[PDB]
DNA sequence: CATCAGAGCCCCAAA
DNA sequence: TATAATGGGTCTGATG
RNA sequence: GGGG
């Protein structure tokens, strides 16, 4: 519907507001893990074959992104209602 | 302004042993005239309990200090053997007509908001008859006819009305 | 219903109808005043008749 | 209180059981209360005796029996079941080769039963089978329109039980016969009967133009079998004239009482019209070896003698109510029963020649299915099976006595013209001339007259009293429109000194036409003015003073009266307001004499004189089909001595046994600042204070929890992504608590359902993994309150798969129903009306201090506008108000019979007595006359209302006798310059309330193929901007407003999504793209091999599919 | 003289 | 997969 | 089958 197309095109907008504040590789391990690129969720195993890192720098690579994005919330408070 | 009846959840209910339904009992209640003696008393809560083959009238309400039931013979509900009534009516002082939808006054959870006809004046009329100060003719003799329920007497009403009026003429004071 | 008190260019529109009919406009105005913080929260407000202020 | 009643007509016989047209027809169709041996050959029995025996092995029918219903009426309404009875049939399989007889009783399914009030419960919904009216079976002679001199004979049988046969006499002088759209000399058919040229001159003989113009020689030169084989070829190009294939087809077509059936009425009609005796309901028969005729020559003899000037020969009026007959509920159902019995006989013969010709009981040879289907079909899909109109007791009573000319076997909206919808002079006493719809259906749907009764043959009869010499007998006689035409019938109000006709000249009818005749020549007298109109029309006081076009609207709107909580019977009645409550069975009466034991809001108990203690429970607050609250309240107290037939409880829209469709309000006829404009109505806020025009309404919300290939739905309370404020009124299971105020948006029943491969799309997974929580398995699908609905929860119903006595449709686990009530006060928009056709929407509710009040301070209730009276010509409301004015002060209600009620002198007498009460108390109470009353009198004097030179008392009384009174404006205190008509009027709140109709949509559901918005308020639809509304925008030249209507605001998926995003962002709407409904047009033309091309100005194709359709 | 195509709008609850 | 079974169940106006 |  128009309301859905609206909110789906406002979620992507208010999310690539997070590809910035993070970085280029941080905001990409999240894309493979959550499936933004291929549609399927690649484990910290397969992802290790795209940056060289093993299954525990990816974890800190991921958790640094999320924990940083969690602080970008409660300061922009945009993504709450988005349920 | 509100009614709670024991083991009654909503207005569309029915009570065992009670000839009337709740829609009618709340209608019979709406005609209750309750006068306050203390001026600064805004709200009370009248209690009633009955049983057996009683024909509960407005007397059976438990007596509250500084309140008087002005129409004690007001039929409330017929009860046959085994029938038990037990309620808590809220009575509020106010002005004009505030429909149940507007105030939603609930003391408990199963309280039923009732329509409030606050105004104590039942009927008003006035006569304008011809008179003379023998010199001059075609003068007017005004005769106001105030009927009331008894919570406020016709004279008190007349004074309050004149006061509301003079209070309103004062608004024409500071112009802009 | 007849509205004898209306100017020739006027009509009486129930506020309930006007809310739904202008809903998108009402959302943007609510965000611009502050009655809600983002347009998608404002739509959640108008969804329960009690939540409406 | 005192009930003065007028009228001098002494009504002998009273109205018949007003629902018998339904109750009697079906009881006679079924005969369940009759021992099988004693059953007459009609209805269900006659069907069996027509389908059986079955000739292969010969199966035969012995008797049927009806069992007791599986569930009581209330339990069928409650469980959405059909209130029905099991049908069994004892059959015996006689082997016509050995003689073996295996007998058994086979179960043929359930037959729906009719309830006490003559209605049905089909799937838990009350329904009514509307009687049908159609052309009667028989022989009809009607004049040729192409050829003025010659006529046409027609032989019409009962619907779908025989072909129409016409006997046109072609330009040639021998008589032709047109059957199944073919045509051929009737000479050939006549030879087949065995007719010899001598029996044509001998039997006929008298019209050498015709008797001898019919006899042709090439045809007579052949035996009855030689011609039977000539005609079998003239009617079936392809079949080979076998002498057992021709006698099988023709016998079945014309002589077989299984495919062809002149009804029982068709028999009588044809016998009388032709003056013969018909042995069977059929045109021919097969006796002794060949075909013996029965109808073909009598008909031919008549048709010929009416191309001369021979007596008794006369054309027929096919619209005469002696030639049209009613098909009641019994006949309508039995006809579907005969159809679902001929299919079961088809499956019997197919199993009787393949299987084991000796190993067959009746049980595994009879498959009920084709009979359960046909019956189930008549009651669910028939046009004559209507959702019952039970808005109030009168709604259902009118619904059941309704007559329709449309439906299966009758006409069609487009198939009907002027002739059928006219009021025929024979309607008099049988079909009400007023009750009928305004609009397309005018004259096609009608009502049975009040004293009218349908006879066994199906003709409507009306009662008439016998006049002998000049003495009127109490003997009553019911007549058909054909019997009636043989008598001079006097009018109901002809002056009678006892039992004698008092008048020198009496007003009578002779074949419907009005004639002035002497009492010597009078044979029958009307029984009452009530016998000419319907039941609704008979409820309009002062009907004789109303224009028919407005009396129709007043008749129909009574059906729409919503029952009110303070309902009251009118101050002016007609004397039917009790029989209507009685016969509608909404009230509750005493079976015998006795004393009342207990009385309660739920039940009454009556210690009858027989010692037996009977307990009548009381319908308490049950939702009707139209959602009005049917509710029975008690009207007796503990220990009251009640006689037989005494009222024990009022039904809805009933006050102490009298029909109460509305309220008696104090009305004032006068313009009021425009709020009165063009039929709108102004009302006092006092009406809402004393809960006048307040009605209860119940709406039922239903939800299913079903099994899915993705998981089970669950009626939980654990709804995701919510707050406890939203779930506060839900119980442990997730169902709203009984007694909670629900508003729009509120959850009524919590429900969850799992999602699909819509298993959170990454941009969602990324969002949830950011917020700590994890995407939930199931989603919120709870039942919420729709926009503009609400109320108080009064009952919840849970039915689950597994609990005892319940089983849902396949795949459904649980079903929950929540019933919400709402006490509805009057409000701006609600429609009101009186019994005279005056209808209007409340436009303004004034506070009591603005209402026009009487001099003694009494404010009026309603302000009608006088402009609604002259053009409409419904003065009955004017008299109703005048007599209502008197009753206001005398404290009386009046019974004023129709065409025999209170007349103006009599009314004035009551008003004069009333003036003493209105003014008499004043002049002793210490008050003289008012200054402004004098000013008004000064203007009344100029208006010719009062006599100059009388005291103010004599002049106010003169105005009072005209119904006018002095009226003070409440806003000024100054008088209305003129005296205004004021009095009590009976006004009804109609079922059409703004709360039902207010609807608005921003965006919502779109339709599958077109991508255009759904319709209807229930679907949260959009409004239709049809052809004419587009023309309106074109005529304005509003190009962009129209373009937006055809794109952004409908089916331009691109533009309509983009528009919304611009409006929530504050950007002006975008320019529209192509409407998706045009792409559907292009693709549906490609589906027809047609290549549609959108081109530019260089004739180069333009893609409106954006490359998604090419390879 | 046969065959085909037309025969007002919008809205409701039902199914 | 092998007794034999063989033919069904209105209402008007325009155009060839 | 109701409404206008």
């Amino acid at each position: 519907s128009p309301v859905d197309a609206a909110t789906q095109s406002l979620l992507s907008e208010e999310l690539e507001k997070a590809l910035s504040k993070l970085s280029e590789r941080e905001a990409m391990v999240l894309k493979l893990r959550k499936g933004l690129i291929d549609g399927r969720e690649h484990t910290l195993e397969e992802v290790g074959a795209f940056f060289g890192v093993t299954r525990e720098r990816i974890r800190q690579i991921e958790n640094k992104a999320l924990r940083k994005l969690k602080y970008h919330e409660s300061r922009t408070r945009k993504l709450r209602d988005f349920l | 302004t509100s009614v709670y009846i024991e083991d009654v959840l909503h207005e569309f209910s029915t009570i065992p042993g009670v000839k009337e339904d709740v829609v009618e009992i709340i209608l019979n209640l709406k005609e209750l005239v309750v006068r306050f003696l203390n001026p600064s008393l805004q709200t009370v809560t009248l209690l009633l309990k009955a049983e057996g083959p009683k024909e509960v009238k407005a007397r059976d309400f438990l007596p509250v200090a500084d309140v008087e039931i002005m129409n004690p013979d007001l039929h409330i509900a017929t009860l046959e053997e085994g029938g038990r009534l037990n309620m808590e009516v809220r009575v509020d002082r106010g002005v004009g007509y505030v429909p149940a939808e507007k105030h939603g006054i609930k003391d408990r959870i199963n309280a039923i908001p009732v329509d409030a006809v606050f105004s104590p004046v039942r009927r008003v009329a006035f006569q304008v008859e011809d008179t003379r100060l023998g010199q001059r003719t075609d003068l007017d003799k005004l005769t106001l006819r105030i009927w009331t329920d008894g919570s406020v007497t016709p004279l008190e009403a007349l004074n309050q009305a004149v006061e509301i009026l003079r209070e309103h003429l004062t608004y024409f004071s500071n112009p802009q | 219903v007849v509205g004898p008190q209306l100017k020739l260019h006027q009509c009486g529109l129930p506020k309930r109808m006007a809310l739904e009919l202008f809903k998108p406009f009402l959302l943007k105005k609510m965000e611009e005043k502050g009655i809600a913080p983002n347009v998608k929260a404002a739509r959640r407000m108008l969804e329960r008749q009690r939540d409406i202020k | 209180m005192e009930i003065k009643r007028f009228g001098r007509i002494r009504e002998v016989i009273p109205l018949p059981p007003l629902t018998e047209i339904q109750v009697e027809s079906y009881r006679r169709a079924l005969q369940a209360d009759v021992p099988p041996e004693k059953r007459e050959n009609v209805g269900i029995q006659a069907a069996f005796r027509e389908t059986f025996p079955i000739e292969e092995l010969v199966l035969d029918f012995l008797e049927y029996r009806l069992g007791e219903p599986p569930f009581p009426q209330d339990e069928c309404r409650e469980k959405d079941l059909t209130y029905q009875a099991p049908l069994y049939a004892r059959l015996q399989l006689i082997h016509k080769d050995t003689g073996l007889i295996k007998e058994d009783e086979v179960f043929l399914g359930h037959i729906p039963l009719m309830t006490e009030d003559g209605s049905f419960i089909i799937n838990g919904a009350d329904r009514v089978i509307v009687s049908q009216i159609h052309r009667s079976p028989g022989v009809y002679f009607t004049p040729d329109p192409a050829r003025p001199g010659r006529y046409i004979a027609s032989i019409i049988p009962l619907p779908k039980r025989g072909p129409w046969i016409d006997l046109e006499v072609e330009p040639n002088g021998v008589v032709s016969m047109k059957v199944n759209k073919r045509k051929f000399p009737l000479v050939l058919l006549l030879r087949v009967l065995g007719y010899d040229q001598e029996t044509l001159a001998r039997e006929l003989g008298a019209y050498g133009e015709l008797v001898q113009g019919l006899m042709d020689e090439s045809v007579f030169a052949m035996r009855p079998e030689e011609a039977l084989i000539r005609l079998f070829t003239l009617l079936r190009p392809g079949d080979p004239p076998k002498r057992d294939k021709a006698v099988a087809y023709v016998y079945g077509l014309i002589a077989d009482p299984r495919r062809y059936d002149l009804g029982e009425a068709g028999r009588y009609k044809a016998e009388e019209k032709l003056g013969i005796r018909l042995s069977g309901r059929t045109l021919a028969r097969f006796e002794d070896g060949e075909f013996k005729d029965e109808v073909f020559l009598p008909t031919l003899r008549y048709l010929f003698a009416l191309t001369a000037g021979v007596p008794g020969h006369e054309v027929d009026d096919i619209d005469h109510l002696g030639n049209r007959r009613i098909r009641t509920v019994g006949e309508l159902m039995t006809d579907q029963f005969r159809v679902g019995l001929a299919r079961l006989a088809r499956g019997v013969r197919e199993r009787m020649l393949m299987g084991s010709e000796d190993s067959l009981t009746p049980a595994k040879l009879v498959n009920s299915r084709p009979l359960e289907a046909a019956i189930r079909e008549f009651f669910s899909r028939s046009q004559l099976s209507q959702f019952k109109d039970e808005t109030n007791p009168l709604s259902s009573l009118r619904h059941k006595r309704r007559i329709s000319a449309l439906g299966p076997g009758g006409l069609t909206r487009e198939r009907a013209g002027f002739d059928v919808r006219d009021v025929h002079r024979t309607h008099y006493g049988r079909i009400c001339p007023v009750e009928t719809p305004e609009g397309a259906n005018i004259g096609l749907i009608t009502s049975l007259a009040a004293y009218a009764r349908v006879d066994e043959l199906g003709f409507i009869r009306t009662p008439y009293r016998r006049v002998v010499g000049g003495v009127v007998t109490d003997e009553v006689v019911y007549m058909t429109a054909t019997e009636e035409d043989r008598y001079t019938i006097a009018q109901a109000n002809t002056p009678l000194e006892g039992n004698r006709i008092a008048a020198e000249r009496v007003v009578a009818r002779r074949k419907g036409e009005p004639v002035i005749v002497s009492p010597e020549e009078v044979e029958f007298m009307d029984v009452s003015p009530k016998q000419v109109f319907s039941v609704n029309t008979n409820l309009i006081p002062f009907l004789e003073h109303d224009d028919a076009n407005r009396a129709l609207m007043g008749s129909n709107m009574q059906t729409q009266a919503v029952p009110l909580i303070r309902a009251q019977a009118p101050v002016v009645m007609t004397g039917l307001e009790e029989r209507v409550v009685r016969d509608s069975l909404a009230a509750l009466y005493a079976e015998e004499d006795g004393e009342v034991a207990k009385v309660d809001g739920n039940r009454i108990v009556v210690r009858y004189e027989d010692g037996r203690l009977v307990e009548y429970p009381l319908r308490r607050f049950y939702r009707s089909n139209q959602g009005t609250a049917l509710d029975q309240r008690p009207r007796v107290v503990v220990g009251q001595r009640v006689r037989k037939g005494d009222l024990l409880a009022d039904g809805p829209a009933s006050e102490n046994g009298f029909l109460a469709l509305g309220q008696n309000v104090l009305v004032a006829i006068m313009p009021f600042d425009g709020y009165n404009f063009e039929d709108a109505i102004v009302i006092s806020e006092e009406l809402l204070k004393r809960d006048f025009y307040t009605s209860i309404h119940i709406e039922r919300y239903e939800i299913e929890a079903r099994d899915t290939k993705l998981g089970p739905e669950r009626i939980t309370r654990d709804i995701p992504h919510l707050s406890e404020a939203a779930l506060r009124d839900l119980d442990e299971e997730g169902v709203v608590r009984i007694g909670a105020e629900v508003k729009p948006g509120d959850i009524l029943v919590g429900r969850t359902s799992f999602k699909g491969e819509s298993e959170p799309t990454p941009e969602e997974r990324l969002l949830r993994s950011i917020f700590g929580e994890k995407a939930r398995d199931v989603k919120d699908t709870s039942l919420r309150v729709p926009p503009g609905e609400g109320g108080i929860v009064v009952r919840t119903v849970r039915l689950r798969r597994g609990d005892p006595g319940v089983e849902l449709k396949p795949g459904v686990r649980e079903v929950v129903r929540v019933y919400v009530a709402q006490k509805r006060k009057l409000q701006v928009g609600d429609k009101l009306a009186n019994r005279h056709g005056n209808k209007g929407v409340v436009a303004k509710i004034l506070p009591v201090e603005d209402m026009p009040h009487l001099p003694d301070g009494t404010p009026v209730d309603v302000i009608l506008n006088p402009l609604g009276v002259p053009s409409r010509m419904n003065l009955g409301q004017i008299l109703e108000t005048h007599l209502g004015l008197a009753g206001y002060f005398l404290g009386q209600r009046y019974i004023s019979p129709i065409f025999d009620g209170a007349k103006e002198p009599e009314i004035k007498e009551l008003l004069a007595q009333a003036f003493e009460v209105y003014f008499g108390k004043r002049k002793g109470e210490g008050f003289g006359v008012d200054k402004r009353e004098v000013e008004v009198l000064r203007r009344a004097e100029k208006l010719g209302l009062v006599t100059p030179g009388k005291t103010p008392e004599e002049q106010l009384k003169e105005l009072f006798l005209q119904g006018k009174v002095v009226l003070y404006d409440g806003r000024t205190g100054e008088p209305i310059e003129g005296p205004i008509v004021v009095g009590q009027m009976f006004i009804m709140k109609l079922y059409h309330m703004v709360e039902d109709k207010m609807h608005a949509r921003s965006t919502g559901p779109y339709s599958l193929i077109t991508q255009q918005p759904l319709g209807g308020k229930a679907q949260f639809g959009g409004q239709r901007f049809g052809e004419m509304e587009v023309w309106a925008l074109e005529a304005y030249g509003a190009a962009h407003t129209l373009q937006e209507m055809l794109t952004l605001k409908s089916d331009d998926i691109e533009g309509r999504n983009a528009a919304y995003e611009a409006i929530i962002k504050g950007e002006d709407v975008p320019e529209p793209s192509v409407p998706e409904s045009f792409r559907v047009l292009v693709k549906e033309l490609q589906a027809l091999a047609l290549d549609v091309q959108t081109l530019d100005e260089k004739d180069n194709p333009v893609d409106i599919f954006e490359g998604l359709a090419s390879k």
